[PDB]
RNA sequence: GCGGGGUGGAGCAGCCUGGUAGCUCGUCGGGCUCAUAACCCGAAGAUCGUCGGUUCAAAUCCGGCCCCCGCUACCA
C-alpha cells in the first residue's frame, strides 16, 4: 500500500508538476 | 528515424492455466521494435505479455482492439488481417 | 561556388530527383541501401554550370557546359552563372526535413507528373508551405510526359492552369519535362534562367549560415596522424566566411547532471572551404557549403548538428527555450489525403515547430487570437527578428503542416 | 633433417616418429629423432582409426624392440603411459624450435643440416641443456655461451639471427572529446602515448590506431612474442587515458 | 528462402513450399519487370543504367521504369 | 576498411596442428514390405570461390582477385 501511494503521488506530482513546469 | 512496412496476421491462440491469447506475428525484427511496440499494446489490451521469437503476444481476445490500435500507428490497413 | 539554391518540390516519386540527374548529371546517390530501396531520404545535392550559346537559337541554345557546337555552332557558350540545387523528399512524413530545407532556398521548381490525378497530398502540401514561406520564385513542371496521351498532358495542363489561379502563382509558367529520356530540359534551363533569377545579398552583415548535413570524412579506419577534422554540411545565407576565421555553432553541446539539461556553444576553426568537388578560400551565399573543421568527428558523425547554425566568434545571437510567435493558420490540412478542417489551437498541446533549419518540437503555454508562446526541449538560436517559423501538428500518427508566423524576440 | 647421435634407439624409449605408409598387418613409421629411422608398427600396439594412422600424422610411441643386428626397431602406441605422452609433447615444440633454426642457417651458410647437428646441436648437448635453451641464453646474453662450449665459430651469429613470426593484438578505445581544436588534442593524446614505445616493451613489430566508429578507435600491437601483446597494447592504453584525462580529452577502455 | 540454379537450368529453392504460392509470386514478378504498361504484351527488354532499369516492350515502343531489383 | 562464409545436385562438417573428400538428403539401381525412398544394400557425384607461391605432399598453411551477408555511411 504505502509504497505504492508514495510513488503514485510523487508520478502524479511530477508528470503533473512537469505539465505546470511546461 | 525510418519506415518499413509488414504483413500481419493476427489470431486467437492457446497458453495453460487462463484463456486463450492473442499473437501478433509478421514485423520486420531489424527495423520495429516488438519491445516498444509490446509495451504500448499491453497498454492498449490490459493483458499482460512478452515478444515471444518474432512475435507479440497478448492474453485474450483483443484482435479487434489491436488491429485497430496497429493503423493509429501509421501502419497500413491493407497489410493487416485478423483471423 | 554555386550563386543560387533552388528547390525541386513535389509529390512522392514523381521524379524530383530524375529531373535532378537530367539537369545536372548527378544522382543523390539513393542511399542508406534503405534509400536504394525507398527513394531519396536525406537532402540530395547538385550542382551545374548554365552557360548559353550566344550565335544560335534559344531555347536549345541553354547548354550545361562550355560546349555550343552542339546547338548550331561552336562560339564557346558564354558562362551565365554556375548553380546548386536541394532535392526533398516526395514521401507525406518526411514533410520535417522539406521545411527544414526551405530556409535555404532563393528560388524553386514544382514537378507535377503527367500520369497521377494532379492534386496528390504532398504536390499541394509542398506549395502551400512555398506560399507561407515566402519563396516566390516557382517553375511548375509536368514531368512525366513521355507515357501519356497527347490529350492527356494538355487536360492536365488545364488543371494546373486553374489551380495556380486563385492562388498568389500568376504566370508561374508550366514547363513539360521527360527527366527520364532528358528532352525539353534546355527549355526548363530558359525558364530558371529568366524567373529565378540571382538575388542580391549584402556580404557586410553579420556572418549567419544553417546546418543540414555533417559528416565525419574519416573512412573505416583512417589512422591517427591524418585524422582529418570533421565537417559541418549547411548554407550560408548572410555575409561571407573565409578560411581561418574563429566560429561558433547554437545553441551547441548540452551537459548532462543527473536528470537536467543543458546546451551551450562550441567554438573551432575553418580548416577548409569546399563547393562541389572543389575546394575554395571563400563562401558566400547562395549554394549550401562544408566546412572543414577541427572539432572531434565523434560530435558531428551520423549528422548530430543538423538544424544547428553557425556564426562569427563573438557574436549576438539569443539561444532561446521559450519564445514569442506570432502567427496564423490554414483553413484546412492541404496533405492528408482527406481535406478536415484545422481545429483551433489548445493549451498543454505537442507541436512540431521549425524554426530555420532546426526542427525541434515544443508544449503551448499560453493563446492569444495571433500571439503564442512555445516552450521547447532542443534550443533555437534566433539570429535575427526576422526568422520565419512553420508550424505542425501530429492528426494521425503522421506529422502536418496547419500554422506559421513570425518568432519575436 | 633430426639427425641423431646414435645408430638406433635405445629399447624401452619414447619419441616422436611420423607414419609413412598404411600397410595391412602393420605401418612402417620414421622416428623423426633418429635420421628418419625406418621402424615397424603392428596393430597389437595399436588401441575411429583413419587420423592417427594418417599417412603421416606424427604420432609418439616407447620403442618395444630394437633388434640391434638387422638394423630393424618396432614400436608401440600402447606402451606410451600418457604421463610420458606429455612431457616427451613439450620436448617435441623444444626440439622443433631447433629443427627450423638448422634448417634455415644451415641453407643460409649453404653446408649441411648434418654438420648442422654434429657442430650445433652435439656440442651445447655437452653444455647440460636442451641445444635450444643453451641459444635461449646466448641470444639474450651473448655468443661467448655458444664459443664456451666450441660451437665453430661460423654457425655462431647466423644462429643467433635466425632464432630471435607474428602475434596480433587489439583493443576497442572511446575518445570524446569537446576541445575546440579536438581533433589535434586526439592526435596529441596518441602520438604522446604512442611514444617511447618502441622502447620500453621492447621490439615489437608496429602500431596502429585507428577509426572503426567516429568516437570508438582499435588500437593494434602486433608483436614478435604473443606475451609481448597486452603488456604493451596495455601501457598504450592506460596512457592514451591517462594523458587524455590530463589534456581535457575524455578517453576510455570499451 | 535460399536457393542456386543446377547445371541444366533448374532451381533448387531449399525450403518446401507448395505448387500455388510459386505461380502467386512468379505472375506478380511478371506484372512488375515483365508486362509494359501501355499494352499489356509481356515482350519486353529489361534495360540496366546506375539505378533505373526499364521494361522496353518490342511492340508499341514506350518504357516502364521499374524499381532495380 | 575489418571480418563471416564459400566443398558432390542440395544442406553443410572437415581447414586449428597439411598425409586415400565426409555426412545428411535427393537421384539412380536393386532389395525388404501387403503397398509405402518407411527400412536394408549399393552406385553416381565436389581437382573444396580464383589465381598463384611454400611444401615431398594442401580443401587445409600463405598472399593478390572475385560472390553473397553482418560492421561502417551519402564520407565537405
Ligand atoms: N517514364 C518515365 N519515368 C521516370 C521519369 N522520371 C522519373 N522516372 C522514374 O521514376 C522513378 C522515381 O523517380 P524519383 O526521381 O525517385 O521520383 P522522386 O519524386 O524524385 N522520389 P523522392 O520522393 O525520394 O524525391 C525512378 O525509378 C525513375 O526511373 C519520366 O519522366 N518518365
Ligand atoms: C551537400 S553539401 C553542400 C556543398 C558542399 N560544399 C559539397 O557538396
Ligand atoms: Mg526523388
Amino acid at each position: 500500500m504505502r509504497w505504492k501511494w508514495i510513488k503514485k503521488r510523487i508520478r502524479r506530482l511530477k508528470r503533473q508538476r512537469k505539465k505546470e513546469r511546461g | 528515424i525510418a519506415k518499413e512496412e509488414q504483413k500481419i496476421k493476427i489470431y486467437v491462440t492457446k497458453r495453460r492455466f487462463g484463456k486463450l491469447m492473442t499473437i501478433i506475428e509478421g514485423f520486420d525484427t531489424s527495423v520495429i521494435d516488438l519491445k516498444e511496440l509490446a509495451k504500448k499494446l499491453k497498454d492498449i489490451c490490459a493483458c499482460g505479455g512478452t515478444v515471444k521469437d518474432n512475435t507479440i503476444e497478448l492474453q485474450g481476445d483483443h484482435r479487434k482492439k489491436v488491429a485497430e490500435e496497429l493503423v493509429k500507428m501509421g501502419f497500413s490497413r491493407d497489410s493487416i488481417e485478423i483471423r | 561556388q554555386p550563386e543560387v539554391n533552388i528547390g525541386v518540390v513535389g509529390h512522392v516519386d514523381h521524379g524530383k530527383t530524375t529531373l535532378v540527374q537530367a539537369i545536372t548529371g548527378i544522382w543523390t546517390s539513393k542511399h542508406s541501401e534503405e534509400l536504394k530501396r525507398g527513394m531519396t531520404i536525406k537532402l540530395g545535392y547538385a550542382e551545374t554550370n548554365i552557360g548559353v550559346c550566344e550565335s544560335c537559337k534559344k531555347p536549345e541554345a541553354y547548354v550545361t557546359e562550355p560546349s555550343c557546337k552542339s546547338c548550331g555552332s561552336d562560339d564557346e557558350p558564354k558562362f551565365l552563372r554556375r548553380i546548386s540545387f536541394i532535392d526533398a523528399p516526395g514521401h507525406e512524413v518526411l514533410m520535417a526535413t522539406m521545411l527544414s530545407g526551405a530556409a535555404l532556398m532563393d528560388g524553386a521548381i514544382l514537378v507535377v507528373a503527367a500520369n497521377e490525378p494532379f492534386p496528390q497530398p504532398q504536390t499541394r502540401e509542398h506549395f502551400v508551405a512555398l506560399g507561407i514561406i515566402g519563396v516566390k520564385n516557382l517553375i511548375i513542371v509536368q514531368n512525366k510526359v513521355d507515357v501519356v496521351s497527347k490529350e492527356e498532358a494538355l487536360s492536365q495542363y488545364r488543371q494546373i492552369k486553374q489551380f495556380t489561379k486563385g492562388t498568389w502563382a500568376e504566370n508561374v509558367p508550366i514547363i513539360p519535362v521527360s527527366a527520364l529520356h532528358k528532352i525539353n530540359i534546355d527549355s526548363l534551363i530558359e525558364g530558371i534562367e529568366e524567373y529565378i533569377k540571382t538575388p542580391y545579398r549584402d556580404l557586410s552583415q553579420k556572418p549567419v549560415m544553417l546546418v543540414i548535413r555533417s559528416f565525419d570524412v574519416n573512412k573505416p579506419g583512417t589512422q591517427f596522424n591524418e585524422l582529418k577534422g570533421g565537417v559541418i554540411g549547411g548554407s550560408i545565407i548572410q555575409g561571407l566566411f573565409k578560411v581561418d576565421q574563429e566560429i561558433k555553432v547554437l545553441p551547441g553541446l548540452r551537459v548532462e547532471k543527473q536528470g537536467k539539461v543543458s546546451y551551450e556553444p562550441i567554438f573551432t576553426k575553418i580548416s577548409s572551404i569546399r563547393f562541389g568537388d572543389e575546394e575554395f578560400k571563400e563562401a558566400k551565399p547562395g549554394g549550401l557549403v562544408a566546412i572543414g573543421t577541427y572539432l572531434d568527428p565523434s560530435l558531428t558523425k551520423a549528422d548530430n548538428l543538423l538544424g544547428s547554425i553557425i556564426t562569427l566568434a563573438d557574436a549576438e545571437v539569443p539561444v532561446l527555450w521559450n519564445i514569442r510567435i506570432k502567427y496564423n493558420l490554414l483553413e484546412r490540412v492541404v496533405g492528408a489525403k482527406e481535406m478536415l478542417k484545422v481545429d483551433p489551437i489548445r493549451a498543454k498541446e505537442t507541436l512540431m515547430l521549425s524554426v530555420g533549419s532546426s526542427t525541434t518540437l515544443g508544449i503551448v503555454t499560453s493563446v492569444k487570437k495571433d500571439e503564442i508562446e512555445v516552450e521547447l526541449r532542443r534550443p533555437v538560436a534566433v539570429w535575427s527578428n526576422n526568422i520565419r517559423t512553420v508550424i505542425s501538428r501530429q492528426i494521425a500518427g503522421r506529422w502536418r503542416m496547419i500554422g506559421w508566423g513570425l518568432v519575436e524576440i | 633433417m633430426i639427425y641423431s647421435r646414435s645408430k638406433l634407439p635405445s629399447e624401452g624409449e619414447i619419441l616422436i616418429a611420423t607414419v609413412k605408409q598404411v600397410f595391412d598387418y602393420g605401418s612402417y613409421v620414421s622416428l623423426d629423432e633418429y635420421g628418419g629411422l625406418q621402424a615397424f608398427l603392428p596393430w597389437s600396439e595399436v588401441s575411429n582409426i583413419r587420423d592417427v594412422l594418417k599417412e603421416n600424422r606424427k604420432v609418439i610411441v616407447k620403442v618395444i624392440r630394437v633388434d640391434r643386428r638387422k638394423g630393424t626397431v618396432d614400436v608401440s602406441l600402447k606402451k606410451v603411459t600418457d604421463d610420458e605422452r606429455r612431457k616427451k609433447n613439450l620436448q617435441w615444440k623444444k626440439i622443433q624450435r631447433l629443427d627450423k633454426i638448422l634448417e634455415l642457417v644451415s641453407q643460409k651458410l649453404k653446408l649441411s643440416e648434418k654438420d648442422a647437428w654434429e657442430q650445433v646441436a652435439w656440442k651445447l648437448e655437452a653444455k647440460y641443456g636442451d641445444p635450444i635453451t643453451a641459444i635461449e641464453k646466448a641470444v639474450k646474453e651473448g655468443e661467448k655461451i655458444l664459443i664456451d662450449a666450441g660451437v665453430p665459430e661460423i654457425w655462431v651469429k647466423p644462429l643467433l639471427e635466425e632464432a630471435s613470426r607474428k602475434v596480433k593484438m587489439s583493443g576497442l578505445i572511446t575518445v570524446r572529446t569537446n576541445e575546440p581544436l579536438g581533433v589535434e588534442k586526439i592526435k596529441e593524446v596518441i602520438s604522446k602515448a604512442l611514444e617511447n614505445i618502441e622502447q620500453d616493451y621492447e621490439s615489437l613489430l608496429n602500431i596502429k590506431i585507428y577509426t572503426i566508429g567516429a568516437p570508438r578507435y582499435r588500437v593494434d600491437v602486433v608483436g614478435t612474442n604473443p606475451k609481448e601483446a597486452s603488456e604493451a597494447l596495455n601501457q598504450i592504453i592506460s596512457n592514451l587515458i591517462k594523458i587524455g584525462k590530463e589534456e581535457n580529452v575524455d578517453i576510455s577502455v570499451v | 528462402a535460399p536457393g542456386n540454379v543446377d547445371d541444366k537450368g533448374e532451381l533448387v529453392i531449399q525450403g518446401k513450399f507448395s505448387s500455388q504460392v510459386i505461380n502467386t509470386l512468379m505472375e506478380r514478378f511478371l506484372k512488375a519487370y515483365v508486362e509494359c504498361s501501355t499494352c499489356k504484351s509481356l515482350d519486353t527488354i529489361l534495360k540496366k543504367e546506375k539505378k533505373s532499369w526499364y521494361i522496353v516492350c518490342l511492340a508499341c515502343g514506350a518504357q516502364t521504369p521499374v524499381k532495380p531489383l
